[PDB]
């Protein structure tokens, strides 16, 4: 079943093994930075640590124990609510020109 | 046509006057000025004057800005210590657009925090610009002295609250004062039941000026002294207040002629008899629902203001004693009858007079009746008016080089 | 003051087509 | 009850003329107030270098006594009636007017005769106002905006009267006489060149009975060559760069030659300017504005302010823009400003033109709100155009606009022309005129 397949792919990717969430990985982009800038300080300052920890792991070419890995059901989509807003704003700017 | 007028059971007001003008004009007045701010959420209303043209539940900040400009309309905000005002202009073939934008700003704004934070330093601009005009220092520092809490609040955010105003305070301030009971929707070149349709559809929703007196002295580097001296007044609507309004013009509340010598201004002449050095002076008359203020505003040099203020103080003093004649008073009436009618001449200045009454009264006062109230004023009331200025406790404020400036008690 | 400021004569250098203050320069701009 | 139907119900304007050549007009409305005044075809353009400032000097003494209302007696009657009184002057036109009530018309007209007719020009007052006006110039030395345009006209319109200021040099202010003024007044103030006009709660017919009563006495004639005529004036392409680093901001003004009043393409240009619009640092739109100039300026903080003007003279004018900016931000502005001009000369869309048209509609309507600006529109239009144009006809002229019109007209008057430039303050970054001129075209 597809849900089980989504789950396996998640563990196969391995950014749970570095304690990261999904939205921590998205390609730095204009629509994204706008969304990041709008984050609150609590959620943002957590994003920075999830990253800076992970980089400190890949430098050492190590990972965390299974107890700290990110769980699929716990994969928080903290950035999409703000990002889907921004992309909506962009299409209005384009549609308004047309 | 005649000005329609009514009220809703939820306490909301509507008017309408289809003037057949090409351009409509709509204005949503309200009793949510700066007096409704406590010491904690100061600067709130200054942010709201700028918080228009931000995101809403009904539309985004981009749609509002361009959608207005695409039809060439306009959006403007005016505030007082009591009232606020959201106003538009457009062509009467474009009314329904501007309303949908107008109400989404008023009714249901979101005030998303990042837009707010990008807007905060704009306060430092709009403030410091308007404080180039030195009066704004004086008047603001004046109300801080005469009054304690409510009307002493500044329209302009103080420097320490910059970047500290939250959206939380706003939505609270919205819900706490943006109520249907306090509003008054007005439209010109527009039919009455339209605004009824809009208001019923959308707008159908849910401190004292204690006088104290005192003095402020803002020593600055400037050759000219700006100064004022006032006393407690009567609130608007009182026939008592009309007496001040007459007394305002008897003294001379600014020139009617370009570069004229203010021949009839008793103050400017009384000062001229003593002083022979460039000066200016005029009657100050502020009125409010709870209270008001009256006195005169001063402009002089650093080494001559102490003579100017005393001369003005004495000219008012003699008039309080009884030195006043009917034709002098009759002249000020002709001035006052003119000042009112000339103010409401435009659609805009009219629009401010309509809803101000509508919030402060259950019905519009026609201007002809206002003229009758002017004629009702007696000369003795104008004298007793001046007695209050002299006898009542004072409030003072200045700014400039105060090396030679007196105090209240020396006057 | 600033109103006392006035331009001097460039007519020694100006083109002959534009030495008449009373005429509109546009007519020969195409040629200039 | 549409926009067009409101234009239909606009009050038609009345006109007339006296036997002595004087023109009369009015507009009736249901107002209780009314504005009435005089508008003259006189200004500094008609002045020589030796009477430069006279027409401004008269603006003071006209309200300082007459043969029948000497001294401040005049002022006492105005304030007695509660009316206002006001004046202004231009390089072409001068006007006195009263703002008063509907009933107080026959006294308003009564004074405007005694003001124009019987200005005593007391020698004592001539020397007082002489000192005052020298004090005004020192104040206007600080009004940096007024300086630039005065520098601007000096350079665009070299060797002509239009280079002069309304106020003229301080020298002539010091070196003036009563005789110089009586010459100026006895020459220019003639009924044919003048206009009475009004608006508000009055009637045309009421105005005539007073005009004949008072204004029948004007000199409706003149000698064989007493009244001058205006020739065209020589625009030229030039620059003036008044360097003053001590001052914190930098005013700039660039422009070109204009059509004139009566030229019909003025309409299209008012749109083109309106597309660019105008900006201050107090406007809350910011980036989301429509004018891509205003959008960029609010984003990058390239400036504090700018605008778009079209000054129209008898057969020419200035067309361009004014702007304020920090000394480290000029070069960015003149690269975007010229870009938008050349953008329009090459490619403009109906949407933004339509956006501009809707602005021009509202401005004319919104400008005509009150008895005062209406009778202004009457007065000068009767001097500039000879008649008045109703908003129905303006709309009709607007209707013939589209993108094609704008591309052409701007290409006539922006593309590859020789502009006038002015600067005042730390203008070190200002591109030299060959770079300004280099950007007045594209390689596209």
């Amino acid at each position: 079943w597809l849900e089980g397949i989504r789950k396996w792919y998640y563990n196969a990717a391995g950014f749970n093994k570095l304690g990261l969430m999904r939205d921590d990985t998205i390609h730095e982009n204009d629509d994204v930075k706008e969304a990041i800038r709008r984050l609150p300080e609590n959620l943002y300052d957590d994003r920075v640590f999830r990253i800076k920890r992970a980089l400190d792991l890949s430098m050492r070419q190590q990972i965390l124990p299974k107890e700290q890995w990110t769980k699929y059901e716990e994969d928080k989509s903290y950035l999409e609510p703000y990002l889907k807003e921004v992309i909506r704003e962009r299409k209005e700017r384009e549609e308004w020109a047309k | 046509q005649d000005l329609e007028f009514t009220r809703l059971p939820n306490g909301l007001v509507i008017a309408s006057l289809e003037n057949y003008a090409p351009a409509s004009r709509i204005g949503l007045f309200i009793k949510a000025g700066s007096r409704y701010e406590n010491s904690n959420n100061l600067g709130t209303s200054h942010l709201l004057r700028l918080a228009s043209s931000l995101t809403t539940k009904g539309a985004s900040s981009f749609k509002i800005t361009r959608g207005i400009e695409a039809v060439g309309g306009k959006l403007s905000v005016t505030s007082t210590r009591e009232n606020m005002a959201y106003t538009v202009e457009c062509l009467r073939d474009d009314v329904d657009i501007l309303m949908e934008f107008l109400l989404n700003v008023t009714t249901a704004p979101e005030f998303r925090r990042w837009e707010v934070a990008a807007l905060q330093p704009q306060l430092r601009i709009d403030k410091a610009v308007a404080l180039q005009n030195p009066q704004a220092h004086v008047i603001e520092n004046l109300h801080a002295a005469a009054y304690r809490n409510a009307l002493a609040n500044s329209l302009y955010c103080p420097d320490y609250r910059i970047g500290k105003v939250t959206p939380v305070e706003l939505h609270d301030y919205v819900q706490n004062h943006f109520t249907s009971a306090r509003m008054a929707l007005i439209g010109l070149g527009v039919s009455h039941p339209v605004l009824k349709q809009v208001a019923e559809q959308f707008l159908n929703i849910r401190a004292k000026a204690k006088y104290h007196g005192g003095e402020i002295r803002e020593q600055n580097g400037d050759s000219l002294v700006h100064a004022a001296l006032v006393a407690e007044s009567a609130a608007i609507g009182s026939a008592e207040a009309n007496a001040f309004s007459v007394l305002q013009h008897v003294l001379g509340a600014g020139p009617h002629v370009k570069r004229g010598s203010n021949a009839t201004s008793s103050l400017y002449q009384a000062v001229a008899k003593g002083v022979h050095q460039p000066f200016d002076v005029s009657a100050f008359n502020a009125s409010y629902s709870d209270s008001g203020l009256f006195g005169f505003y001063t402009i002089s040099q650093a080494a001559s203001a102490g003579d100017v203020i005393k001369a003005a103080y004495n000219q008012v003093k003699t008039i309080a004693q009884g030195n006043l004649s009917n034709p002098d008073v009759q002249a000020a009436k002709n001035k006052l009858k003119a000042g009112y009618l000339m103010s409401v001449e435009s659609s805009e200045g009219f629009l401010d007079e309509v809803g101000s009454q509508a919030l402060a009264a259950g019905s519009y006062t026609p201007p002809s009746t206002v003229l009758q109230q002017i004629d009702a004023v007696a000369d003795a009331d104008v004298i007793n008016a001046a007695k209050k200025f002299v006898s009542g406790r004072k409030s003072m404020a200045a700014s400039g080089n105060l090396g030679h400036t007196p105090f209240i008690d020396e006057l | 003051s600033h109103t006392d400021i006035k331009v001097p004569d460039f007519s020694d250098y100006r083109r002959p087509e534009v030495l008449d203050s009373t005429k509109s320069s546009k007519e020969s701009s195409e040629a200039r | 009850a549409t926009y067009a139907q409101a234009l239909q119900s606009v009050p038609e304007t009345q006109v007339s003329q006296l036997d002595n050549g004087l023109r009369v007009a009015s507009e009736q409305s249901s107002q209780p107030t009314c504005t009435v005044g005089v508008w003259i075809d006189a200004g500094s353009r008609y002045e020589s270098e030796k009477n430069n400032g006279a027409g401004y000097f008269v603006e003071h003494l006209a309200f300082k006594g007459t043969k029948n209302r000497p001294g401040n007696a005049l002022e006492k009657e105005v304030e007695s009636m509660g009316a206002h009184l006001n004046a202004y002057s231009t390089r072409e036109h001068t006007a006195y007017y009263i703002k008063a009530l509907s009933k107080d018309l026959p006294k308003a007209v009564e004074l405007l005769a005694d003001i124009v007719q019987n200005c005593s020009l007391e020698d004592s007052q001539i020397e007082k106002e002489r000192d005052v006006i020298l004090q005004e110039l020192q104040e206007n030395d600080t009004s940096m905006r007024d300086v630039v345009f005065n520098y601007l006209h000096a350079t665009a319109f070299q060797g002509t009267p239009l280079a002069q200021s309304v106020e003229g040099p301080s020298e002539n202010v010091r070196k003036l006489s009563r005789a110089d003024l009586t010459e100026y007044l006895s020459r220019h103030y003639k009924a044919p060149r003048m206009v009475l006009a009004a608006a508000g709660g009055l009637e045309h017919r009421q105005l005539l009975d007073l005009a004949q009563k008072h204004f029948s006495g004007l000199s409706g004639t003149y000698d064989e060559d007493a009244v001058p005529t205006l020739s065209p004036c020589r625009f030229t392409g030039s620059q003036i760069c008044h360097r003053e680093d001590g001052l914190p901001l930098a005013h700039v003004a660039i422009a070109v030659e204009g059509p004139g009043w009566a030229h019909p393409d003025n309409v299209a240009l008012q749109v083109a300017n309106a597309i660019i619009g105008h900006y201050d640092c107090t406007y809350g739109g910011g980036a989301h504005l429509s004018s891509p100039l205003a959008s960029i300026a609010a984003t990058n903080k390239l400036c504090q302010s700018f605008q778009t003007f079209n000054i129209c003279y008898a057969d020419t004018g200035l067309l361009g823009a004014h702007f304020v900016c920090d000394h480290m931000s000029i070069d960015d502005m003149m690269f975007v400003l010229q870009g938008q001009w050349m953008r329009l000369c090459t490619s403009a869309t109906e949407s933004e033109v339509l956006r501009g048209k809707n602005l021009l509609r509202n401005a004319l309507v919104s400008h005509l709100d009150g008895t005062t600006p209406v009778c202004e529109d009457i007065g000068r239009s009767l001097l500039t155009y000879g008649r008045r144009i109703p908003l129905a006809e303006w709309e009709s002229r607007i209707a013939e606009v589209d993108a094609r019109v704008v591309r052409e007209v701007c290409s006539k008057y922006f593309y590859d022309q020789c502009p006038a430039v002015a600067g005042f303050g730390p203008i070190e970054q200002l591109p030299d005129y060959n770079r300004i001129r280099s950007g007045m075209f594209w390689l596209r």
